[PDB]
């Protein structure tokens, strides 16, 4: 009944289209939730999409000025993958930060809400409020914004608390049926760790995070699900994945330390490893969240100074808007497949012809077959939609 | 838009035959009861004949009985009046009308009417 | 048969008072198979009242009707210039029969 | 658990009404998806309707100019048979071409999306992206637009790639649990094959396709589900079913080759065989997609030069709009029943009082009893609906 | 697994409120189907409401002039008891007349649609179109408009065909898993039989119908589910239940023949027997469908010439609109309970301030306990609702 992710990793030559929600296009006619920060997670049967909704629909007076991220009204919305966030959507907890697991028996939700100083993280398992934690650093407590990973019933959640540009306390929480059985403080070479995309690299969990303080390469957190031992490093490829980043010709990485290049802010993203090569995805524009491309860097997980791509794909066109992206793993018949989702953000603070901010999602999965080209933007026309 | 259009009205010498033809647009005769109604010059509306949606001629006015034959084509959605042995009293404006038989309430009443066609018997 | 005698052969009135039109029945009939039509010359007949009490789809609120057994009545509570025409009462149950009419004329 | 379609074919004397969705009539008030190219398929319990939605509702600003067929936003929508495509509809893949099977265990979806030159088919089984293929002819890759057929777990999908008026590469793909186990190139006397309506004629699959290049008769593809051997021919009846077609007085067939009569374009349709007779359905108008009638041609599967109908039915009237139609088989208690669906298209490029294009569906099933007459149009009044 | 209704009848002293849908009140804001002719039926777990929808919602341009009963667009809608007919409602067949059973294994739907002359009745069982019949009298084929009854897998449906005021052919059809195994022509003293409310009076079915030709008392059809032998009579109570009817002081029954009193039209209603007494329900107004009251006539099932009432209840008030009502039986723990539903009609042909006609439903069930008084009208204000 429990899920242990024991199978090997599927052979990946690229990613094929899997899903699209068309949320903003449907919001022009119809009642659709205003969301942001989505992700995808699958129980052993099918896949579900999650988002953080702002407590209102888009054709709503309350949709005005929804660019904030921490309000008492944001909740965690869950549907099946494909069903748009209509008014029948079940909102499963109060949260302005969230993460979700399925251990093979029941769903686990980690939901952070409350004051910026004193914040509360509720751990909900099987429809019960099983546990709760308070901020340790008395700052904005926050978590992965994507799926967490369970192996043998022990699920792991990475939670950060502290300054965005400075030393912050990051912890890894080991949860069993909603109860927190252990908590390990982060240790290693990664200085700033946020919004991690974790995947089961049996026998453990590997997370690729964002460095929001001093690096444009991504941190790596290796969690030993068993000994509860944490290792930290940086993604070693010379083609770094965070945005803002420097241009390909003038970019660098350290394999151990932040590269100190255009590392002021960032975006949530993903990466995983195929032998020595690294499969990664990033925005096409190096400064704005415009476009989205995935590719493979040869010897990119072991060697810096490597800038040899292969199997490049353009998921979202260079002129179109993207946002947070993340990884989730799907148990196949003989191996474990890796899929990713891209969040396509539309609205205020970058397009001033509307008063709202929302997002749509596009989902791709790895394939051992062949694939073509394309581009799957959001498609909404905001010049005609209601303000 | 539903409409009824009559055609066939013309001069007929007494003892003749004329066929009037009401063409229906926007609905099917397979669910509506169809009527022929006439106004004589100088007199009032007289119900000439009535046909069911199921195809049976429920009524023929006493004067017209035996001389007129009312029929319908449910493929072209047309209603026909074959008038035989036309007398001078049959000069009139003819009207195809439509009403309904409801299972619950019953007959309803002629709500759709045609333009009309004039049939005049001369000499 | 049920000869229906529409009672006022011609009515002349001024645009804005009431007008009580009557329809007599020789023998009592089911009071839900009687209807009232408006014929304006050059125009096709238009159904006003159905079931002796039900206004049709689109008919103004001025016309209302009532009846029972042998007696039937329709009133245009406040007349209008257009509401001047011939008015028929019809029995569309067995036996089928129309009325002769009442003519409303501006005077 | 697997489905093998082993029972005989039910005795068919005609078809009886089974379902109607009233999509366009409900779209005037309410939020209903803009769709086209629908079909029906049944798991061993109930039946589902599928469509290709344009990523918008009808009372929507994005509903304007939805006559195109290949956009990045079209997805595959699935409901139970009868439920209209409301905003709670689950859209199961990104696709501007699609097909769907149920092998008795899980649903299989074949979904085509992408650039016209490159195009990818994602094969999704049991909620996983199991396989993927690229265009072989580097043209518009396309598939049946109706249900595919599985026998013993092996499902079969007919996919065409190449010129619409010319030699195109058609292949038959044999899929096992989402994985493509074999691929047979088409061979036989059928020159152009598109949009096939396939049914399990145990021990194999028989598909009646459209000839969009040089014939107004329909092609026939006989797939041996076991030896993976393909045979091709043409529907032999003298009353041909494609539109445009010549009048019944002067129409012909070849039983091997295209008739070379009014074969420029066509419409997706169906036909199957009862002994030597052929049960078929076509539009009533010989040039436009107006009306829909089904009938039986005596010795029509065996003899060109037969124009003898029997058991004619008028499913949609001569002046009412129809479109794509197709077949699907339902396992009965003692035999296999054949049903068909008709797509009733409404909107732009044929009715210029609206800016959108959408469809409704009407579903009939074969019967061994008696039946009457009728006509079941779409019924929407576009003079009053929003533009 | 099959349902045999073997338990006794529950002790009934009256009826208690069970459900209300508030359809018209919700239709003012929101998308709700335009329906009429509803009923209720229960599978061994819960209860469902059915209706005949006109293929449109109420805030719709197509809602105009929906007083007709036979259009190509009416379908049969099914929800759980309580859920209003929103746009997610599954419409289960094309029908302008309908009836529905549950035999303990699967649902049976009898659906009549088509031309008035040649009409088709489809018999759908377990999501398959199992059988079909044509009009025998070439007139308006019609059925119960309420639930049918199954005993040991054999379900019974009463279907009438012919003139509303005259001799019509009524048949009782015995169906097994959707297949019509037998058909018995009606025989007995009941001359006109329509819209029967049937209930399992083990070992058979007892139906109380409407006499739309020459009586204001209700006919009774006793079907022997086993020998397929039909008996007909009339409800013997001196307080007759049809409407139009004569006033209590002047009314009469005959217990064998129509009373020839105000028998021109009628309304669908119900009645059942408790020993010699009769439990019945009718409209409060004797001429219009205004109000609804249920009561018990002492020795009313065996003696004409009994006008003794007791246990009277006012389900809808004298001045509030009612309509079709019917019975359905619910299997209890130790006995069989009787419930009824009342259809509250609102709109055109009786209230000329709107252009539409729709209905709501109110459901009561019998009780062995005590109860109070009340009145549960529809409550919609049509002077403010959209036309
Ligand atoms: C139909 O779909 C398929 C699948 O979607 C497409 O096939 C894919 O096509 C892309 C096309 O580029 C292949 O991408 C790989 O890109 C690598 C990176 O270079 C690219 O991105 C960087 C950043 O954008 C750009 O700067 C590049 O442009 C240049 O700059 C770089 C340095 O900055 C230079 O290195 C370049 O030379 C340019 O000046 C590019 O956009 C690229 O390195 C990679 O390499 C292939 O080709 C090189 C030779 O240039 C070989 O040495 C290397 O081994 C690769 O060769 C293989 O792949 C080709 C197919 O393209 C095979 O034919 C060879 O046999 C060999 O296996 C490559 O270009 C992506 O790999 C590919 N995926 C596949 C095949 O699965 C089709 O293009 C598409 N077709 C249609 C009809 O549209
Ligand atoms: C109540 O409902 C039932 C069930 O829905 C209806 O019964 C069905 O009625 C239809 C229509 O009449 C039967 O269809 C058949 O039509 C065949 C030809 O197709 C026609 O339509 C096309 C398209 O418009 C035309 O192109 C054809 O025209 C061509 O040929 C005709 C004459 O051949 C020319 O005039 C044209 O110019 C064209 O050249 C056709 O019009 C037809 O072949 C088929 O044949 C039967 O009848 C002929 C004699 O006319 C016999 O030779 C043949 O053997 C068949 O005889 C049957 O009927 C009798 C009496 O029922 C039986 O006793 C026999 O056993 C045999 O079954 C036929 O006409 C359809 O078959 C029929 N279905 C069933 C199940 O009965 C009722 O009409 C309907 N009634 C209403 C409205 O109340
Ligand atoms: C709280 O709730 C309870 C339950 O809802 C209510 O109790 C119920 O009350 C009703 C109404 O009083 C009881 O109804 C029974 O009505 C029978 C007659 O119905 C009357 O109305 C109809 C319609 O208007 C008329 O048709 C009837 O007939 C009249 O006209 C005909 C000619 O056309 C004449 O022939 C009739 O005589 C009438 O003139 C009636 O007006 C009635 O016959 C029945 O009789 C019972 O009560 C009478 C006295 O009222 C007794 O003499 C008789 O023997 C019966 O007595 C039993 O019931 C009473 C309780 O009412 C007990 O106190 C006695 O001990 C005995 O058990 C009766 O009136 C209905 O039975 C009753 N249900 C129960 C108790 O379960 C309460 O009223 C309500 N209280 C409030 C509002 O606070
Ligand atoms: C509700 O339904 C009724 C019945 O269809 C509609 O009434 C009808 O409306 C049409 C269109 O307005 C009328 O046709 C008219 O023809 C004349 C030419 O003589 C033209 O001048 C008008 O502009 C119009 O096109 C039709 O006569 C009228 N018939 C009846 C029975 O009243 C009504 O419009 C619908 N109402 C609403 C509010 O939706
Ligand atoms: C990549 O970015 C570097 C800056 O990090 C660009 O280098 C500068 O470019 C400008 C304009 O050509 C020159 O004036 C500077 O002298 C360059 N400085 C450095 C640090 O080299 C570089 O040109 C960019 N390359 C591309 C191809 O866009
Ligand atoms: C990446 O996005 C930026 C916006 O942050 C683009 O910068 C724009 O460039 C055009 C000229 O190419 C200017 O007219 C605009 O003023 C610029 N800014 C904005 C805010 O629009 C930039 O061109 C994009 N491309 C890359 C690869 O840097
Ligand atoms: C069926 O179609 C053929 C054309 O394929 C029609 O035949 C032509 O009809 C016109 C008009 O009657 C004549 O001027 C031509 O001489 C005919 N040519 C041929 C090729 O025969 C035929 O009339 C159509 N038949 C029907 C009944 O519509
Ligand atoms: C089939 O459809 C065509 C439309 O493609 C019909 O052609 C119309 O015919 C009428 C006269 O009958 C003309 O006024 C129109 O101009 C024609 N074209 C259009 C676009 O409306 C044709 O009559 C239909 N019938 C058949 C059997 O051919
Ligand atoms: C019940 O109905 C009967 C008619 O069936 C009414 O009896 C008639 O009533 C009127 C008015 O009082 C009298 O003019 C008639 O002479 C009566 N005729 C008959 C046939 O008796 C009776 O009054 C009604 N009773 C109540 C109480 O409404
Ligand atoms: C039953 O309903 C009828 C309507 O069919 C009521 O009759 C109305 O009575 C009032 C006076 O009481 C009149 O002003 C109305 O003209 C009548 N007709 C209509 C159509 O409203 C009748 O009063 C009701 N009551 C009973 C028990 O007969
Ligand atoms: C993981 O679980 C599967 C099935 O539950 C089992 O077959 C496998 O042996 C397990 N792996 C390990 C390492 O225990
Ligand atoms: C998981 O469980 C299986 C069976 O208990 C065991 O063999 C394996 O060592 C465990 N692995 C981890 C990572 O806990
Ligand atoms: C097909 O399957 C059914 C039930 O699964 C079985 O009874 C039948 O024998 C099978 N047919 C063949 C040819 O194997
Ligand atoms: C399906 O499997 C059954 C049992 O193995 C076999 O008898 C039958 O021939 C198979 N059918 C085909 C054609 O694959
Ligand atoms: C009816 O069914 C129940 C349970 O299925 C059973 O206990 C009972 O004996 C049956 N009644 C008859 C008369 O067979
Ligand atoms: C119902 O079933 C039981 C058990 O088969 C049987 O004893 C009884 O006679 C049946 N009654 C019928 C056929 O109504
Ligand atoms: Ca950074
Ligand atoms: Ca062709
Ligand atoms: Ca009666």
């Amino acid at each position: 009944e429990y899920r242990n992710w024991s199978k090997p990793q599927c052979g990946i030559t690229g990613f094929a289209p899997f899903s699209k929600d068309n949320s903003i296009r449907l919001s022009a006619g119809g009642d659709i939730w205003v969301t942001r920060e989505p992700y995808v997670s699958c129980d052993p049967d099918k896949c579900y999409q999650f988002a953080l909704g702002q407590g209102t629909t888009l054709n709503n007076v309350h949709s005005n000025n929804t660019v904030r991220d921490r309000t008492p009204y944001r909740t965690l919305l869950m549907n099946e993958l494909g069903v748009p966030f209509h008014l029948g959507t079940k909102q499963v907890c109060i949260a302005w930060s969230s993460s979700s697991c399925h251990d093979g028996k029941a769903w686990l939700h980690v939901c952070i809400t409350g004051d910026d100083k004193n914040a509360t993280a509720s751990f909900i398992y099987n429809g019960r409020l099983v546990d709760s934690v308070v901020s340790w650093s008395k700052d904005i407590l926050r978590t992965q914004e994507s799926e967490c990973v369970c192996i043998n019933g022990t699920c792991t959640v990475v939670m950060t608390d502290g300054s965005a540009s400075g030393k912050a306390d990051t912890k890894i929480l080991f949860i069993e049926e909603g109860k927190i059985v252990h908590t390990s403080t982060l240790s290693g070479s990664a200085q700033h760790v946020e919004e991690c995309s974790c995947y089961p690299r049996y026998p453990g969990v590997r997370c690729v995070c964002r460095d929001n303080w001093k690096g444009s390469n991504r941190p790596i957190v290796d969690i030993n699900i068993k000994d509860h031992s944490i290792v930290s490093s940086y993604v070693c490829s010379g083609l770094v994945g965070d945005t803002p980043r420097k241009n390909d010709s003038s970019s660098s990485s350290h394999c151990l330390d932040p590269n100190n290049e255009e590392g002021g802010h960032g975006v949530k993203g993903w990466a995983f490893d195929d032998g020595n090569d690294v499969w990664m995805g990033r925005t096409i524009n190096e400064t704005s969240r415009l476009g989205y491309e995935t590719f493979k860097v040869i010897e990119g997980w072991s060697n810096p100074k490597s800038k040899l791509q292969t199997n490049r794909q353009v998921i979202v066109d260079r002129g179109d808007r993207s946002g947070y992206s993340g990884i989730f793993s799907v148990e196949g018949k003989s191996c474990i497949n890796r899929c990713f989702y891209v969040e396509l953000i539309r609205g205020r603070k970058e397009e001033t012809e509307v008063l709202w901010t929302s997002n749509s999602i596009v989902v791709f999965c790895g394939t051992s077959g062949t694939y073509g080209t394309g581009s799957w933007p959001d498609g909404a026309d905001l010049n005609l939609m209601p303000i | 838009e539903v409409q009824l259009v009559e055609s066939g009205g013309g001069l007929v010498q007494p003892g003749g035959s004329l066929r009037l033809s009401c063409a229906a647009s926007g609905f099917s005769f397979t669910t509506y009861e169809m009527n022929w109604v006439r106004q004589a010059p100088g007199k009032g509306l007289e119900w000439v004949s009535h046909i069911s949606s199921r195809g049976l001629v429920i009524y023929y006015a006493d004067s017209v009985k035996g001389r007129f034959t009312m029929s319908r084509d449910t493929a072209k959605n047309s209603l026909y009046l074959q008038m035989d042995s036309l007398t001078v009293a049959d000069t009139a404006v003819y009207y195809c009308a439509r009403h309904y038989f409801d299972r619950d309430w019953g007959y309803s009443g002629m709500d759709l009417w045609g333009q009309g066609t004039t049939v005049t018997v001369s000499s | 048969e049920v000869v229906l005698t529409q009672s006022p052969g011609t009515l002349s009135l001024s645009p804005g008072e009431r007008a009580t039109l009557s329809c007599r029945a020789s023998q009592s009939l089911g009071t839900n198979y009687l209807a009232w039509y408006q014929h304006k010359p050059g125009q096709s007949p238009r159904l006003l009242i159905d079931g002796a009490s039900t206004r049709a789809i689109g008919i103004p609120d001025r016309f209302s009707a009532s009846g029972s057994g042998t007696d039937f009545t329709l009133t245009v509570s406040r007349l209008e210039p257009e509401d001047f025409a011939v008015y028929y009462c019809q029995h569309y149950g067995n036996p089928y029969t129309f009325g002769q009419g009442t003519k409303l004329e501006i005077k």
